[PDB]
């Protein structure tokens, strides 16, 4: 099924004709869109006041990363590498040993975040909620190098978001 | 060697060099190509600077992530000259002035400021040290800058014994104070290229044999400084007391000093770069 | 080794098209020096058509040399059209890379590479 | 023409007035290249104001030839 | 069976029965007819015959393929000749799709197909560039994707993923210039392949 | 929403509509953000029985393609013409 | 008809008269094509099924329904396009024997 | 006398960066030779050395405009060598969201286009309406642009409880916002002459230039992929396909103007038959298990970790598979070899064969008409120059 | 003295990050978060920064998309002939280091290999706000500077 956008004959009488004369000399049709713009002038702007107002996002925001713990402080993480492998920007860099205890866990876990791509792959790819996005999306910086996170800030991210991340992810794991 | 400071790579942006070199004075005209040189081949710079850092803006696309460091630093405070060189095994010192200023004189910036640097790269271990000083230094010049010149050379070689001294002839290039001073506006110069004393510096590093020892960088011809100032302006299609009479000192001839050939570094004609230099501003016979 | 050729039956017509293509690169090279403004002189830059001209003097397949002139062509339409810019130009002569050791103990030195 | 051919001939650097015989064979005796050849006959295009199409240029091997070629 | 995709016997038997129709009428140049368990039909041709078939299926009534949707091309080195090339096109009349595929090598040209169907030439274009196939007789056959002065063809099988050479911008010369690339992480390659057979139904014999 | 009356009016008025009633500033028509958990259904293959994989095998279902012809009557089209089509009836001219 | 709708394309004021010229001056080159080759075979049969549907129906309507081959100045463009491809047909000859044929393991799949 | 015009205007521009070299004679423009691959990243060959599910992501990047078409482009063309089916809540939910994306497109095409024009005004208007949109592809999917969310197999989670009656608001005032939109364009007699009879193309012209979509249907050819060849559940909505006459950048504006309402049409039938039901294909060789079973069922965690680190492996084959993109026909020619990874992934960009014919369009107009003629084809570089 | 170089610093420094009018390098898809940046939800009008700025007429570069080789040399003379004081933002994993064509043929990793940079914004593309966020961290950047104070002390 299909219709014409502009195949229409305009009328040959002379009272049509006369209203586009009038339309032409009187620019009636300009002066309509003089009142579109004049009715904005009076409307409500819908400009918010960053940063004491933000813009509103869901729980499943994808920001900046985190490393998460279990509620006795140990490490989700147990160095299995499926982010690493998931990756699509090969973003991700681990290292892993046994620990002095004897557990699996990494002794470096690097994301670039010049290189990734901030798909949430690697949160999907967790078996244990470990390497998650947290919320945070201002965190620019000054030098290139303040955005190769090792493991030590992507921990320090971790305790200072659980407070946020864990409410969040309360809200949508139902839906993964 | 330290296992950190071995040479890897091929000699690239992301390569290492084993270089740590504290480059004083990086903001300037010789730094800029000193720094460039050093990042082209993956060394680790520290640049201590004065200036804002709006100012040292150029300098960070010349190295690797992490490899270009920046700190700041006083020429009269010690501490700061300590935190600067105190992991570097190479500290260059390039800081100067064409002028004096109230708070700096000619003093401060070519004796008192070299002259702390070398002690206190001394005290913290420093393996190596390369000093700018000037081919017209002497204590019986007219000019103020190549007596002070002369003092703190001699002031560095007291300090810190094995330092390398290198005494340019003026040097031209795209941001010097010599082609562009003549295009703005007897004696027989030899004026040196920035490339090759920038090639002779990044030299006397990795030669072992400079250590210790006192060079001049000079340019293959001499030119009387009228046929200069012609050929400047012919290439172009057209100050203070102390500088006309640093121009007006008649380049010192020192066939006992090594120069730019015992470095590897073929001097670069002038007659090759002074349509780069100039060309903005839009052959003079040599002395045998 | 029967074959479609390109433009050239046999080699006595390619080195024809060779020629022809040296002429207008050699005549070009002046203009390029103008044009782009290059710090380099004229002899410079015919000496460069000439290397790359030479390195590949040992071929002896027609549709080959075909290629290359027809590579070369689109080369000096980049140039002659100033689809090129400055860089591109002088990006033959590789000025900031620092001279790679050619004999064995310079390589031996510096690296594991041959 | 046959002075202003040598005087190009001479001109050229690769060519030394010694060996430079009006009889002398580009390739064997001065020891030139195909690519020297070329250079030459470009040479004499600007020289005389008239083009000589690469099919005339390959057998001109010596001064002599150019001297012949050119007067017709 | 909510899961699997269903069959469509009615278009497979009519894409089979068109594909030998094609056959029949250009024998010269037809190698091969075959109609995927999805029906898609690809005529396998002589290089020689790109024109021909092609003009075919433009301007043929029973055919009416007045669209190009796509020409590109595959590289396998294993192949003595490496590159194959696919033409994707259209008929609007019979509301259908055909693919035709022919092959060449790094020295042997192939016919520009650029009087059958304009859009052709953009396409040639990329496929010259990326791939280093000359087409004959293409109006202004030239790089359109990759930088000016580049060497080689990165779409080749053996053309490595980040290249030979890096660009930065250069103080002392002021400008951007070209080096040999070296990267501070090397991109990690995957062994991925499961040392396990998956599908059956494609095993080649021994 | 806050608008006087007057320039209800005026606004109405420049614009030839009724700007009220669809203003394109979100209020408290919007859903909660905060919602109650959701209970997902399964999949069909979510059985305890009658549900083995090899007849549910999409991807073993595959076959490799039909040779027609290999190098190794009445004429036809690749489908039937395709049948004209109708003009809008909610529509049929802008 | 006012307009055929298709940008470019005029309408015909005797679509039946110019049919019958196109599909007449079909049947005339495909005598030049050998009678075996199967492009004549099957061009001949459905040009003539067209040139019948032309004979028989004298409303263009109900012409136009008859071929299918959407209003009746696209028939007319593509009997056009068959009446230059069966002259090209004659000088490419695809009737006869297959050219060359592929290396042995060209069109495998996978590899 | 020879030209080149500016990369991009002097405003906020997304199209990316365009090399035009021109010639004319006087106001006249004689030649156009677009230079391109200003923004070529290689996506064709990156996509080699990733996994099937790893490669889907670089659709989202190519018409960065219409993010989850192209991924249902790609998802469609996985599905079919896959010899699998996605289930019908999914394939519902990629429809809705595939016509929330041709709203996406066409404020941001037709916009723009009257942006670069002069007319600044109906930009502002309409990507407040943008970005309300933008929070439905983050509400689904934790992002505004790049959602990753149409994958094959269906779609990566379903659609969070309150969603669905936020766009219904949405939707409820949409029209109006295009009636204030066509307030200021259709009937003004700048606009008029500044779009109607340029750039005109003839139907067959367009059809052997490789043209689609508005292309297309802009010169009178009735034809629509939606219609003609179905996919997902297109062939359960009721909606008009708009034709132009007269072939020129007018009609084409209206044509565009038309669709987005055409859509909202669409977007109602999909809020009001949406069905209940799984949002991805029950195979977990294909589409990785629920949390919940991946940390309970031992069967459930291999295949999360095989899916996750080898992926599925796809059988043999090659398809051409295309879909009614906002911009056209946006196609894949996918080469499957038998493994996780693609052997070869060419993608049809619509908008390269619009642009091959900017030289063809432009002949005979002035300068400022080829600004005009580059709005009407509504061309992104990234899927250009991919 | 140092008083009265202090003030001057302010005042300047006030003028200049109230004052900020960017050239948008709109690359790829990083430009259309830009685009969402300049309508009205967050209006960055309303915080002197101009929409609509001639290069010549720029304080600050926005470099929003892949920076590709063929791309790299117009992009540095565009930022060459910028009158100072500039500044140039990085925006997007793309601009600050390749990103997701982090390893190809023909991309420049990282724009910042080509001019230097003052900021660098995160993410695949940054919201709107997060570049916002972006900006402003350059507007705070631009107040702590302290030229006239330096020049004092030469
Ligand atoms: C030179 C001329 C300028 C100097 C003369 C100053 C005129 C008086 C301006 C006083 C405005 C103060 C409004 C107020 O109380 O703030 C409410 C506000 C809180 O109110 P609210 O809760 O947001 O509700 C607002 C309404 O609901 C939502 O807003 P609203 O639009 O629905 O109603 C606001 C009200 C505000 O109207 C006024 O007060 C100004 C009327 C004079 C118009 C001058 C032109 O408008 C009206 O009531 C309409 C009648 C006024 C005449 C309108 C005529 C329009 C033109 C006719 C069509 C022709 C077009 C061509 O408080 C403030 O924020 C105070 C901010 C102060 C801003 C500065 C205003 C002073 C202007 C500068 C003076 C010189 C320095
Ligand atoms: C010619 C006369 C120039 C008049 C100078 C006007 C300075 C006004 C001003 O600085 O605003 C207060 C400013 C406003 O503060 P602000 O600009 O830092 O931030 C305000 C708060 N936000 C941004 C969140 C809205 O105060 C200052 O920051 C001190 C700078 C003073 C500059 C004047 C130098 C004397
Ligand atoms: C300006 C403030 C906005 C006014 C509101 C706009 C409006 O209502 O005007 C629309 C009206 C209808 O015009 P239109 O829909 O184009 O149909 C053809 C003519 N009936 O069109 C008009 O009636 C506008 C009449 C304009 C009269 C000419 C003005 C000349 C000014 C110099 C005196
Ligand atoms: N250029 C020539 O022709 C010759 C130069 N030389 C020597 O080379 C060296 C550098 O040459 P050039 O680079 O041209 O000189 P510049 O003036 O170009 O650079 C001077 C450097 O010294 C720093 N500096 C100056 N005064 C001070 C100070 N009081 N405290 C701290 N740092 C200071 C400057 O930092 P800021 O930017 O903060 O001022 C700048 O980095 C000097 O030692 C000079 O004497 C020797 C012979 C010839
Ligand atoms: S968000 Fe995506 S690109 Fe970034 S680290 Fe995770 S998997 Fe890699
Ligand atoms: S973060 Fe998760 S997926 Fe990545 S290595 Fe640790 S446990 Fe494995
Ligand atoms: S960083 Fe992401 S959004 Fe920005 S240009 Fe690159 S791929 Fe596009």
């Amino acid at each position: 099924t299909y219709k014409y956008v502009n195949l229409r004959e305009p009328s040959m009488d002379m009272k049509s004709v006369t209203d586009r004369a009038a339309q032409t000399l009187l620019w009636t049709e300009l002066i309509r869109g003089l009142g579109m713009t004049l009715s904005y002038l009076f409307r409500e702007p819908a400009t918010i006041n960053y940063p004491f107002e933000k813009g509103p996002l869901s729980p499943r925001f994808r920001g900046e990363h985190a490393l998460r713990r279990y509620p006795s402080g140990e490490e989700r993480c147990i160095a299995c590498k499926l982010c690493e492998a998931v990756c699509p920007a090969q973003a991700i860099t681990i290292e892993a040993e046994p620990r002095a205890d004897g557990s699996r866990r990494t002794t470096r876990y690097d994301i670039d975040m010049t290189k990734c791509i901030y798909c949430g792959f690697c949160q999907e790819a967790c078996p244990v909620d470990a390497i998650v996005e947290g919320p945070n999306f201002e965190f620019s910086t000054e030098t290139h190098e303040e955005l190769l996170y090792n493991k030590e800030k992507l921990l320090n991210n971790g305790d200072k978001w659980e407070a946020e991340i864990a409410a969040n992810i309360q809200a949508d794991y139902l839906y993964r | 060697l330290h296992h950190a400071v071995i040479p890897h790579g091929k000699g690239g942006r992301s390569s290492v060099s084993g270089i740590v070199a504290t480059v004083f004075g990086a903001t300037g005209f010789l730094g800029r190509y000193v720094v460039n040189h050093l990042g082209r081949m993956g060394s680790q710079v520290i640049v201590p600077h004065r200036c804002e850092p709006y100012d040292t803006m150029h300098l960070r696309p010349m190295g690797d992530l992490g490899q270009i460091i920046f700190m700041d630093w006083n020429g009269r405070d010690k501490d700061s000259i300590r935190r600067a060189v105190e992991h570097s095994s190479v500290v260059i010192n390039l800081v100067g002035r064409e002028w004096e200023t109230q708070n700096f004189d000619f003093e401060d910036v070519f004796v008192k400021i070299p002259q702390a640097i070398a002690q206190v790269s001394k005290e913290a271990g420093v393996e190596k040290f390369i000093h700018i000083s000037h081919l017209n230094a002497d204590i019986k010049s007219s000019s103020k800058y190549l007596r002070s010149k002369a003092v703190g050379e001699k002031e560095v070689r007291e300090t810190f014994p094995e330092a390398t001294i290198i005494k340019p002839a003026e040097i031209f290039g795209r941001e010097d104070r010599f082609l562009n001073y003549f295009a703005n506006i007897k004696t027989v110069k030899q004026p040196v290229y920035i490339v090759d004393v920038t090639k002779g510096i990044i030299n006397a590093i990795k030669d072992p044999d400079a250590r210790g020892k006192t060079f001049a960088f000079v340019g293959p011809s001499r030119y009387l400084l009228f046929d200069l100032v012609q050929y400047v302006f012919a290439v172009a299609h057209r100050t203070t007391r102390d500088k006309v009479e640093r121009i007006h000192t008649t380049d010192k001839i020192l066939p006992h000093l090594p120069g730019l050939e015992d470095l590897g570094v073929e001097a670069t004609p002038l007659e090759l770069k002074a349509i780069e230099v100039l060309r903005r501003h839009r052959p003079a016979k040599t002395i045998p | 080794t029967s074959v479609k050729p390109i433009f050239s039956r046999d080699m006595n017509e390619a080195k024809r098209r060779v020629r022809e293509l040296y002429r207008a690169w050699y005549r070009e090279v002046p203009n390029t020096v103008h044009l782009f403004q290059l710090d380099i002189s004229v002899k410079q830059g015919r000496d460069k058509v000439r290397e790359m001209f030479k390195k590949n003097a040992h071929i002896t397949d027609p549709r080959v040399v075909d290629l290359l002139v027809i590579k070369g062509k689109m080369e000096l339409e980049e140039t002659i059209k100033v689809w090129k810019q400055r860089t591109h130009v002088m990006r033959f002569f590789h000025e900031t890379e620092a001279p790679r050791p050619k004999d064995f103990l310079s390589k031996f030195y510096v690296g594991h590479d041959p | 023409i046959k002075d202003r051919v040598l005087y190009v001939l001479k001109l050229y650097d690769k060519i030394d007035p010694e060996k430079l015989s009006v009889n002398s064979h580009f390739m064997k005796d001065l020891g030139l290249d195909s690519l020297d050849q070329v250079e030459i006959i470009m040479a004499m295009e600007d020289e005389f104001g008239f083009e000589i199409p690469d099919i005339d240029a390959e057998k001109l091997m010596c001064p002599q030839e150019i001297v012949d070629y050119i007067a017709d | 069976r909510p899961t699997v995709r269903p069959r469509n016997d009615v278009a497979h038997k009519q894409l089979s029965a068109f594909g030998e129709y094609v056959a029949e009428i250009l024998p010269k140049y037809v190698q091969q007819v075959q109609v995927s368990c999805f029906n898609e039909l690809e005529i396998c041709i002589h290089p020689d015959g790109v024109i021909p078939v092609l003009t075919f299926l433009r301007d043929h009534s029973n055919a009416q393929f007045k669209s190009l949707a796509d020409l590109t091309a595959v590289d396998i080195p294993t192949r003595q000749n490496r590159f194959e090339i696919v033409y994707n096109l259209l008929s609007l009349r019979f509301n259908s799709r055909i693919r035709v595929k022919t092959y060449t090598d790094e020295l042997t040209p192939i016919e520009s197909s650029v009087p059958v169907y304009k859009a052709a030439n953009w396409y040639e274009r990329e496929i010259w560039d990326m791939f280093g196939v000359f087409f004959a007789n293409h109006p202004d056959l030239r790089r359109i994707l990759t930088d000016y002065g580049f060497e080689g063809h990165p779409f080749r099988k053996d053309f490595p993923l980040s290249g030979y050479v890096e660009l930065r911008y250069d103080d002392e010369v002021k400008r951007v210039v070209a080096e040999p690339v070296e990267l501070a992480q090397e991109f990690r390659k995957f062994d991925l392949n499961s040392p396990w057979e998956a599908f059956p139904a494609y095993r080649q014999p021994p | 929403a806050s608008a006087t009356r007057f320039i209800q009016w005026l606004r109405n008025w420049a614009s030839g509509r009724d700007l009220q009633a669809k203003l394109q500033l979100r209020y408290q028509e919007i859903s909660k953000r905060t919602q109650p958990p959701p209970k997902l259904p399964v999949g069909p293959s979510h059985k305890l029985s009658n549900n083995y994989y090899c007849t549910r095998d999409g991807r073993r279902e595959a076959m490799p393609p039909s040779i027609v012809m290999s190098s190794q009557k009445k004429a036809v089209s690749p489908a039937p013409p395709i049948k004209r089509w109708e003009l809008s009836q909610d529509e049929p001219y802008l | 008809k006012k307009t055929t709708g298709l940008v470019g394309l005029a309408v015909c004021e005797t679509p039946h008269e110019r049919l019958k010229i196109l599909y007449t001056k079909i049947l005339d080159v495909l005598g030049h094509i050998p009678k075996n080759a199967a492009y004549r075979k099957y061009t001949e049969q459905i040009t003539n099924e067209k040139l019948s549907m032309v004979k028989a129906e004298p409303d263009v309507k109900k012409l136009e329904e008859r071929l299918q081959g959407g209003q009746i100045e696209e028939v007319i463009l593509q009997a056009e396009n068959e009446l230059s491809l069966a002259r090209k047909m004659i000088q490419w000859k695809p009737w006869e024997p297959l050219v060359e044929e592929p290396p042995a393991s060209q069109w495998k799949w996978p590899i | 006398s020879n030209l080149t015009l500016n990369f991009g205007p002097q405003h906020p521009a997304a199209h990316g960066v365009l090399r035009l070299v021109m010639e004319l004679s006087g106001e006249m423009v004689r030649k156009c030779d677009p230079h391109i691959g200003l923004l070529h990243r290689g996506t064709e060959k990156l996509i080699e050395y990733k996994t099937y599910l790893q490669a889907l992501p670089y659709f989202d990047r190519l018409d960065y405009v219409s993010m989850m078409c192209n991924e249902q482009a790609y998802s469609l063309a996985v599905e079919k060598l896959l010899n699998i089916r996605p289930p019908p809540r999914a394939q519902w939910i990629r429809v809705l969201f595939g016509e929330i994306t041709r709203l996406l497109n066409h404020i941001m095409a037709v916009t723009t286009h009257a942006l670069d024009i002069g007319a600044m005004t109906p930009f502002f208007w309409m990507f407040e309406e943008r970005e309300k949109m933008f929070e439905f592809y983050e509400r689904v999917s934790g992002a505004r642009m790049h959602a990753a969310y149409v994958r094959p197999g269906g779609v990566h989670q379903d659609l969070p409880l309150g969603l669905m009656d936020d766009i219904y608001e949405f939707s409820k005032n949409f029209s109006l916002r295009i009636d204030e939109l066509e307030e200021m364009l259709t009937n003004n007699r700048i606009w008029r002459n500044r779009t109607v009879d340029i750039g005109i193309v003839t139907a067959e012209d367009a059809l052997n230039y490789g043209f689609s979509g508005v292309m297309l249907r802009g010169s009178g050819i009735q034809w629509d992929l939606r219609k003609t060849q179905p996919y997902d559940v297109y062939d359960q909505v009721e909606f008009d396909v708009p034709i132009g006459s007269r072939g020129d950048c007018y009609d084409r504006y209206l044509c565009r103007v038309e669709e987005m309402r055409q859509s909202i049409r669409i977007i109602s039938q999909c809020l009001n038959k949406m069905p209940p039901g799984e949002i991805k294909v029950d195979d977990a060789k294909v589409s990785p298990p629920k949390r919940a079973e991946m940390k309970t069922s031992m069967e459930s965690l291999i295949h999360h970790f095989k899916l996750y680190t080898e992926g599925y492996q796809v059988p043999p084959g090659a398809t051409y598979t295309a879909i009614e993109a906002p911009k056209g026909e946006f196609g894949v020619y996918l080469v499957s070899d038998g493994s996780s990874r693609p052997y070869r992934c060419k993608i049809k960009a619509p908008g390269f064969a619009h642009l091959a014919g900017l030289d063809k369009m432009s002949k005979g107009h002035m300068l400022a008409d080829v600004v005009a003629i580059i709005g009407t084809q509504d061309i992104v570089f990234g899927e250009v120059d991919r | 003295g140092e008083y009265v170089v202090a003030k001057l610093d302010d005042l300047i420094n006030w003028a200049r990050r109230s004052s900020l009018w960017p050239m948008t390098f709109g690359l790829a898809c990083c430009a259309v978060e830009m685009m969402h940046m300049a309508a009205p939800r967050y209006d960055m009008d309303r915080f002197g920064v101009v929409f609509r700025a001639s290069p010549r007429q720029s304080d600050v570069m926005i470099v929003a998309g892949t920076l590709t080789n063929k791309m790299a040399p117009a992009l540095r003379k565009v930022y060459d002939q910028m009158p100072e004081p500039r500044y140039v933002v990085s925006m997007g994993s793309c601009a600050n280091g390749g990103g997701y064509y982090h390893y190809s043929y023909s991309v420049v990793r990282g724009c910042d290999r080509i001019v230097p940079v003052d900021i660098y914004v995160p993410g695949c593309p940054p919201t709107a706000e997060a570049l916002l966020y972006g900006i402003l961290q350059l507007q705070k950047k631009i107040k702590r500077e302290k030229r006239l104070r330096i020049w004092y002390r030469r």
